[PDB]
DNA sequence: TCCCTAGTCTCCAGGCACG
DNA sequence: CGTGCCTGGAGACTAGGGAGTAATCCCCTTGGCGGTTAAAACGCGGGGGACAGCGCGTACGTGCGTTTAAGCGGTGCTAGAGCTGTCTACGACCAATTGAGCGGCCTCGGCACCGGGATTCTCGA
DNA sequence: TCGAGAATCCCGGTGCCGAGGCCGCTCAATTGGTCGTAGACAGCTCTAGCACCGCTTAAACGCACGTACGCGCTGTCCCCCGCGTTTTAACCGCCAAGGGGATTA
């Protein structure tokens, strides 16, 4: 399996468009996109933490790095979804 | 489960372990993996929805890399997100200069 | 036919398509030739060769698009080597 | 070897330029294009062989090519 | 029966308070000392005292060392510290605290002789504290405190019959002595939604009758100064005492007086009873507490008994308000 | 204490001319000033957004110079010497 | 009467603006513009004087690079005057 | 607090290079920034290689590879020569 | 004995070791890595400083100015490739005048 | 300094990923 | 269609973070005022760059006959990619330990600056 | 091609501030131990990169051939450069209001 997220990709795709298929090449491209975004966000968070001299990786720095990376409306919607997700995880 | 507890789709524990083994910080927040998974799911959702729009523009029921590249070029914020990333066999967005036209 | 009409048709056909348009055997030969300058008797995975070919295609496509944009900026319709050098200087390659 | 740089044919270069949306290409373009192609390929193959040698492996892997392309600032998708 | 441990912990707490500038240690040491003095049993082992809440590893080790050796090496070394002793002596005077005493010791001023010799370096409050350093440290007898409270009440009634002055605190609780006088004053025309010179008139009346001798700070709500009961033309003059008078709204005067009556344990017990009864009690008023903890409109306050019945508690006299 | 606006005109035509001559332009049209102001505003805004984000992620109220360096690296400028 | 050639004071000071290393940007207007741009991001935010000087220097560098690119572009079109269209072409070629 | 920089090392190296040359403090800070930039770049490259090589140690082989990657041209070829010989000294006590 | 003296270097070795450990760059850090990094830093610093000194001799100024360092960095090609995306504060630009801009008659 | 909540190991298991 | 792990929840143990704000007075910080003087704005030739059209020619698309190398279908065949089991150097970690480095405080000439005078381009005729 | 004039350079002299230079004081690199283990190394197994060959076929290669568009020529025009003139703002200094910090309750 080599630690892929393809099952999650298919689940989310069916969540968005349950009536369409995906190529294996397309699935690999999406997996690489997810990996690249993860690495970029992680490097941004680490650089922020060192720049803020903190010895932990926290959700505050995650939101900061995401706001750095994503463009305006995309950053607003993504941070909104992340805040709601954190609210649901902490409350429940 | 943790992905059930957050209600998301990507494996949150997988992301937690990836952050742990990524050697990025001494300590890693527990809700930090939730936030990272949420952002990844958001981005993947927007990418897939644009992909489905482009696929139905091409009347094809399979997601194709050409449609993916066309969507990535067609969205301004997404294009500026992944401007320096190349997609295999995705082609290029059709763009003919007006001066080239007769 | 009309000069340009075939050209524009081929332009649109290449922009709609997604193939490589590069001979894989000559590309492998060129990659091996360049690799001989770096390390003799090296092996290359086939998928790696296809990926390198595709990356070369991407770089050439970007450079040619920039050259055409420059030609329109230079009020010229034919792309000339001066345009390629102007783009490479503007793109910061050399 | 066997003028492998000449392997990129003039019709192939024209096909690439049409994919690049070029309406007219001069005759001198076909050689400087080959030159620049070599330059990009050389600057990529150097790093690739460096990565593979640091891998102490006798075969060039595709993931090495991807890592080098990222080191060359051109992110590529389609290999992992 | 833990007097020595409490005494050695008090001076250690002073080191964390005024010298170390660590209230996070001073308050903890003070709570531990209060609990040790509150235990009417002989302390034999640090582990035995560790059963009491608020006593941890450092406190237990210090108590064991004090019991075994009769002193503490750190305490002995810090008591002999000239800088620490100078800072502690300087902080004893009002107006000088941690940074003030630290700067004074840094500038070579270590004794009251330097304090008098550097009057230009002392502000009005600092100068008043230096002038009345010995006078402020004396206790005020219940007779002298009652006489001064009666004089203040007479001055207030002359200033305004509608003025209401209440001497809260240990004197209200019936203690035979206090270090200072804390008056809570109200006016029917001065409410939560209602003059800035009401306290000024009372201050002028008290200063005119030569009751208040010096003023440290005077605002529209509270005034602090030094006052002293006059001698009868043949006896020694009474020592200077600190008098503070705070003006409160009519709807807030009863809650302020109840809070200032004490004691701290009684205030905590009443607040806990109110919180368990779904109410919040403060110095200003008492408010209902919602199901989600959201406080509603504060209940009207007109008497201490009304506040006690608000939290469903029997009204207690201030003498019974020790805890 | 009073906020101000319309400072984009603060970049005077003489200033633009001096900057271009430092860049080495022999002749400049007058329309260059407006577009130059636009490009400068765009670049400064792109840098300043990330700078303010870096400042607030550090929960500080002053725009720090190290934050500016981090932003310049984020935008791939990486000016040296400062910080 | 002794007026220099119409393209000679232009050729002058280009060497003088290349040999020097000054800011060439007025510091008060730069700080005003910086404050104006930061207010739209956040009101009541402080910017250090060193930060303002560095930002001014960075903007000068970006403008210098863009202007050099535009000069080369005008040379590419066999022209002398720098045009806003040339600046647009340079920005497109850079990718911004 | 105590701020760390390579100022003394830079001064010693400069004296070793040009015995009679001065330098400004601003120039010293610029040199410090260059040194820090090269340090961070080499460290990140080596870490990325180690993750690519899935190794848990940072070896001198990774340093040679990092120098070969980041450093350009003849500066790459000479520096490794200066490295391994210096490494030889570390292996020569 | 200092480790940099044990290698014969001028830049600090143990300082680099502490920085690398604190840099959270890897799980483990080998001994010769600090030596190689210090050697590379020394080589780069020497190459920059020698060019700067030559420029200052050409500029007849005994101290090194930031413009001198910038001119040196623009003079070398490998350094320029190394520092192509690096800006030198108050360093200016190298003299570059267009041939078309030159006046001829 | 004491605390309390959150970040680590660890530690099986009803259950998701896999071929 | 089993089935093969596996993170999810629950101990077990351990680290940062906050446990007190109001009331009054004072110093550092910051924002506005004012002369002034370099500097920016304005204004006016005019001439030199921008630019539009004509001639042309030659070089590049364009259609076509041909071929030859690239796919493309076999075929095998091994160098080495990858996975496994030890053990062993070896990096990490701990506890003194001293000294390279750091902070503070001179200082004396490098170097900016000024001013004059000599130097040499430079437009104009 | 000179020549007046104006921008530039060089040289002397001046004053000023920072590079370094020194010196006392530390915490971070050194010494010298241990101790779990990363990977080093030997070894084994499968697999994909070659490696090759016959067929096909179409990309390509070379070649007539028109034409258009790059370019060089021309005039022609107007925009912005140079030089002088008139505000003007920035800028340095010079002032006073409030934000943060102090003790204390």
């Amino acid at each position: 399996r080599k630690e892929s997220y393809s099952v999650y990709v298919y689940k989310v795709l069916k969540q968005v468009h349950p009536d369409t298929g995906i190529s294996s090449k397309a699935m690999g491209i999406m997996n690489s996109f997810v990996n690249d975004i993860f690495e970029r966000i992680a490097g941004e968070a680490s650089r922020l933490a060192h720049y803020n001299k903190r010895s932990t990786i926290t959700s505050r720095e995650i939101q900061t790095a995401v706001r750095l990376l994503l463009p305006g409306e995309l950053a607003k919607h993504a941070v909104s979804e992340g805040t709601k997700a954190v609210t649901k995880y902490t409350s429940s | 489960t943790r992905s059930s507890r957050a209600g998301l789709q990507f494996p949150v524990g997988r992301v937690h372990r990836l952050l742990r083994k990524g050697n990025y910080a001494e300590r890693v927040g527990a809700g930090a993996p939730v936030y990272l998974a949420a952002v990844l799911e958001y981005l993947t959702a927007e990418i897939l929805e644009l992909a489905g729009n482009a696929a139905r523009d091409n009347k094809k029921t399979r997601i194709i890399p050409r449609h993916l590249q066309l969507a990535i070029r067609n969205d301004e914020e997404l294009n500026k997100l992944l401007g320096k990333v190349t997609i295999a066999q995705g082609g290029v967005l059709p763009n003919i200069q007006a001066v080239l036209l007769p | 036919y009309r000069p340009g009409t075939v050209a524009l048709r081929e332009i649109r056909r290449y922009q709609k398509s997604t193939e490589l348009l590069i001979r894989k055997l000559p590309f492998q030969r060129l990659v091996r030739e360049i690799a001989q300058d770096f390390k003799t008797d090296l092996r290359f995975q086939s998928s790696a060769v296809m990926a390198l070919q595709e990356a070369s295609e991407a770089y050439l496509v970007g450079l040619f698009e920039d050259t055409n944009l420059a030609a329109i900026h230079a009020k010229r319709v034919t792309i000339m080597p001066k345009d390629i050098q102007l783009a490479r200087r503007i793109r910061g390659e050399r | 070897l066997r003028d492998n740089i000449q392997g990129i044919t003039k019709p192939a270069i024209r096909r690439l330029a049409r994919r690049g949306g070029v309406k007219r290409i001069s005759g001198l373009i076909y050689e400087e294009t080959r030159g620049v192609l070599k330059v990009f390929l050389e600057n990529v193959i150097r790093d690739a062989v460096t990565y593979t040698e640091h891998a102490k492996r006798k075969t060039v892997t595709a993931m090495d090519v991807v890592y080098a392309l990222k080191r060359q600032g051109r992110t590529l998708y389609g290999f992992g | 029966l833990n007097g020595g441990i409490t005494d050695m912990l008090t001076e250690l707490a002073n080191f964390e308070k005024n010298v170390s500038q660590a209230i996070h240690k001073y308050n903890a040491y003070r709570k531990a000392a209060s609990v040790i003095a509150k235990y009417p049993h002989k302390i034999k082992s640090g582990a035995e005292a560790k059963k009491l809440p608020g006593v941890g590893t450092k406190i237990a080790e210090k108590i064991d060392e004090f019991l075994a050796t009769g002193k503490l090496r750190k305490l002995e070394k810090i008591r002999q510290d000239d800088t620490s002793s100078s800072i502690n002596f300087l902080t004893r005077v009002s107006g000088i605290g941690p940074s003030a005493a630290r700067k004074f010791v840094d500038e070579g001023i270590k004794t009251l002789e330097d304090l008098r010799k550097n009057e230009d370096k002392l502000n009005h409050h600092q100068r008043i504290g230096l002038k009345y350093f010995g006078d402020f440290e004396k206790r005020i007898p219940r007779e002298e405190m009652l006489q001064m409270q009666d004089i203040v009440l007479n001055e207030v009634k002359k200033v305004d019959s509608e003025y209401i002055a209440t001497v809260c605190g240990s004197f209200r609780r019936g203690a035979e002595s206090s270090g200072d006088m804390d008056v809570l004053l109200t006016h029917p025309s001065f409410t939560s939604e209602s003059q800035p010179k009401l306290l000024h008139q009372v201050v002028e009346q008290l200063q005119k009758v030569h009751f208040i001798t010096d003023t440290l700070s005077k605002g529209e709500t509270k005034f602090m100064g030094v006052c002293q009961l006059p001698s009868k033309n043949d006896e020694k003059e009474y020592p200077h005492r600190r008098i503070d008078i705070r003006l409160i709204p009519k709807d807030q005067y009863y809650c302020g007086v109840l809070y200032f009556t004490g004691s701290d344990i009684f205030n905590k017990n009443m607040r806990a009873h109110a919180l368990e009864k779904g109410f919040t009690i403060n110095e200003y008023t008492i408010r209902p507490l919602g199901v989600t903890g959201v406080a509603g409109e504060p209940l009207p306050v007109d008497s201490e008994k009304d506040i006690f019945d608000y939290i469903q508690w029997k009204y207690r006299e201030p003498k019974d308000r020790s805890e």
